[PDB]
């Protein structure tokens, strides 16, 4: 389709430069500091999780038709008795692991759905707590450069 | 089995939350 | 600034999932496979460059008034006697190094300018060669790992 | 200065191309 080649090249440029800037430490915007601190905290959460247990989502049997119900049950229980930044990192790590299992077991259709379920839960049920506890700036203060 | 998973996530999240302060 | 409007919670989710999937080696789209292949080629190229030579970032003097002429001079000579994928990787790594040096020396305004220079050179002068040589999917065949 | 850099980019580019 008209213009698709040009647009894709622009996205490669943007993606390459953002990768290199964040790779060397430079956070050039606000959500850039949040993303970088979230990626780092997710890697640390996964490292601590694997040292104590088996890897995430092993023993979780996901299929496309049942995945939503499992996601909904895990996330509701994770935040049942409260929210804190550590549990929010767990929420992200869980979704990441769900997507990895999905691609690994050849259910790639689930990836963009899991992203929608996470964003919905994030906006509906975590953003009010986030706003009342300093916003994403506070998260960056607590987990950035880690 | 999904019961056990969210408990592992919650306790690991809380350990993280503590050590971040 | 680079990444002007990727500020939503939805994009934070998409960004984290994308980081986890590519960290474990999985691509959710053809475009994702190109981006991953290009980031890793850049990492590998710059490592080989730093061992044979100085830092790619131990650079010539960048200023806002001379950055384009430096860029144009280097790029035109890079492709004067022909194009191949290795030189296209070198072209991305060079732009990335200009951006890093620009931010490091407090000329952040140049990042978006360099991004335009790269997209413009790519779309006007490399895109014909890319199409005659199997497109970016052939790059992934040759430089992807998985 | 820039003649030197682009020579290093080109020869590193070509070696990487040959190896892939
Ligand atoms: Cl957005
Ligand atoms: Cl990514
Ligand atoms: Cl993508």
């Amino acid at each position: 389709p008209l213009g698709s080649m040009s647009q894709s090249n622009r996205e490669l440029v943007v993606d390459f430069l953002s990768y290199k800037l964040s790779q060397k430490g430079y956070s050039w915007s606000q959500m850039a500091a949040v993303k970088q601190a979230l990626r780092e905290a997710g890697d640390e959460f996964e490292l601590r999780y694997r040292r104590a247990f088996s890897d995430l989502t092993s023993q979780l049997h996901i299929t496309p038709g049942t995945a939503y119900q499992s996601f909904e049950q895990v996330v509701n229980e994770l935040f049942r008795d409260g929210v804190n930044w550590g549990r929010i990192v767990a929420f992200f790590s869980f979704g990441g692991a769900l997507c990895v299992e999905s691609v690994d077991k050849e259910m790639q259709v689930l990836v963009s759905r899991i992203a929608a379920w996470m964003a919905t839960y994030l906006n509906d049920h975590l953003e009010p707590w986030i706003q009342e506890n300093g916003g994403w700036d506070t998260f960056v203060e607590l987990y950035g450069n880690n | 089995d999904m019961e056990n998973l969210s408990r592992r996530l919650k306790v690991t999240g809380d350990l993280f939350d503590i050590m971040s302060g």
